[PDB]
């Protein structure tokens, strides 16, 4: 696992908070050699928002990694560490006496606010289970649809990192029924506050992992490019990944014209990454070679990614038939040879490759390996008609025969006795 | 092989066996329409383009298998295509399954008058 592509200053830069520490992570534990500069970058912001248990793992990692960098051819500060423990238990009964203050003079703006912050802080400290159990409690105190969409929104961020995306896709459709169906307007002449944005983007994450491609790509096709910056979810760059490669897996050409392609709201995501702007209009043009070609260029950079590696096998298949559909669907007769060199690949990989595709998929062709020319396959109406008919009489008949001795034995009572 | 020996059905198992062969080689008119006896052999797993020749001509024999043999070339060509249903002898066909759905018919209508006749339940 191998690609120096990846600029991890830009990479780094673009998003923020444990997003930025686990997406470091998983860059450090699934990528070597661009290890160093991982860990090193995720040690200093580690430093940052105050943690122990990451600054641990990192310093121990980083470690074992300058020791491996020996083997080729940072001291641990436990003084900050208690420091930090003590500031951040400091700050928890700050926190706590304030919450207690605004709980005693019982003002629902106060409270509601104080379990914010508390939740906050917690999501700072490095607690996944207290953090969600003060918005959890913030809820009682909510008056306005605002105030219950905000709390909707730290509650699906911080279900994001707990990876509960049923919580996360249940608690965007309550946000997005609870304010009368969107405003129902629009907030009139446009809205300032992006809000559906990121609701369309946190289901089309919670969609994605649950491996829901078609629904994933559908929510984020429809996200608007004026929301931008969005550093506890997903960056627009990777919107426009996410979203463009799990519409050309799963929607056909008449959807890739009028959703993807035709699309304003998407075309400004398609400009920031051109590659795969590059690959859905070569997939829509017919010229596979290079789209393939720049697909398995991207293939190695986007298996860093913290949530689109897991797909990047199922997405590539899916995308690759697809393709060998389009390609063979306005031909009768084609040649295996030219169909080998559109797919990058040999004529006997092909034959195989199209057999698995006949076998079970959408290619209804026979191969003729002698000439190595792939035929398409027409079924005689009549002959099938007649077939299954001729089939079900049988079939009836049989059942007739089989009912006629089950009534007679049914009538003459004939059954195996237990003793 | 000493549980099926023990049932005294050892033998049947082996014609298991060589429809597992006959299956695989039916599986190869579905996706191939010419096709070479060593790829034949490679993937049915015969060893030697001799036994495919062997079991393609004994499947054609035996009605089981619609396809052709060419020598020269070494290359098996599939048909697939028995019958265009404009014979009379569909007609007969026809008309024979057709007297067995009659004659299941009257023997349903004899049941039922039997039943009829006898007292209400």
């Amino acid at each position: 696992v191998e690609n120096p592509s990846l600029d991890l200053e830009q990479y780094a830069a673009s998003y923020s908070g444990l997003m930025r520490i686990e997406r470091l992570q998983f860059i450090a534990d699934h990528c070597p050699t661009l290890r160093v500069e991982a860990l090193k970058m995720a040690l200093s912001f580690v430093q940052r928002t105050f943690n122990v248990d990451m600054y641990e793992e990192i310093h121990r990692k980083l470690s074992e990694a300058t020791r491996e960098l020996q083997n080729a051819p940072p001291a641990l500060d436990t003084a900050w560490v208690e420091a930090t423990r003590k500031k951040a238990l400091l700050k928890l009964e700050k926190l706590d006496t304030d919450l207690k203050n605004y709980k005693g003079n019982s003002i629902k703006e106060s409270i509601r606010r104080g379990h914010d912050d508390l939740g906050d802080h917690y999501l700072d400290c490095g607690d996944l289970s207290n953090a969600l159990k003060c918005y959890s409690r913030a809820r009682d105190y909510c008056t306005s649809a605002k105030h219950v969409i905000n709390m909707c929104l730290n509650v699906i961020k911080v279900s994001v990192y707990l990876q509960n995306w049923s919580h996360v896709l249940s608690y965007v459709s309550k946000a997005e029924s609870t304010p009368e169906i969107a405003e129902q307007r629009g907030e009139r002449d446009s809205q300032t506050q992006a809000i559906l944005t990121k609701l369309k983007c946190a289901a089309g994450l919670a969609e994605l992992a649950a491996r829901k491609y078609k629904q994933a790509a559908k929510c984020l096709l429809l996200a608007s490019f004026d929301h931008c910056d969005f550093p506890e979810l997903l960056s627009p760059s990777n919107v426009a990944i996410y979203g463009g490669l799990c519409a050309l897996a799963t929607f056909d050409r008449q959807e890739l014209q009028r959703n993807v392609i035709s699309s304003s709201s998407f075309k400004l995501f398609l400009e920031l990454e051109p590659q795969v702007r590059d690959i859905i209009f070569k997939f829509y043009e017919s010229k596979y070679a290079s789209c393939l070609k720049m697909l398995d260029e991207m293939k190695d950079n986007l298996l860093l990614d913290m949530y689109l590696a897991p797909h990047v096998r199922t997405l590539y298949t899916q995308i690759r038939n697809r393709a060998l559909i389009q390609y063979f669907s306005p031909y009768v007769s084609a040649d295996m040879h030219r169909m080998a060199a559109a797919f990058n690949t040999t004529v006997a990989a092909l034959e195989d490759e199209l057999t698995q595709l006949i076998l079970e998929g959408l290619i209804s062709a026979r191969v003729d390996s002698h000439s190595k020319i792939l035929y398409a396959r027409d079924v005689d109406q009549r002959s099938t008609t007649f077939e299954k008919s001729l089939l079900m009489g049988k079939e009836f008949q049989r059942r007739a025969k089989a009912m006629m001795l089950r009534a007679a034995v049914l009538r003459n009572q004939i059954h195996v006795k237990s003793p | 092989s000493e549980t099926f020996t023990r049932d005294n059905n050892m033998g049947l198992v082996k014609q298991c066996l060589s429809s597992l062969y006959k299956k695989n080689i039916q599986r190869l008119t579905k996706t191939f329409l010419t096709l070479s006896l060593q790829d034949m052999a490679s993937r049915v797993q015969l060893s030697g383009p001799q036994e495919a020749e062997k079991y393609v001509l004994h499947m054609i024999e035996d009605g089981e298998i619609f396809a052709s043999i060419n020598q020269k070339d070494g290359m098996v060509s599939f048909h697939d295509n028995p019958e265009k249903y404009n014979n009379p002898a569909m007609l007969h066909n026809i008309d024979q399954e057709m007297l067995k759905c009659i004659e299941l018919d009257e023997r349903l209508k004899a049941m039922d008058q039997e039943i009829t006749v006898n007292p209400q339940f």
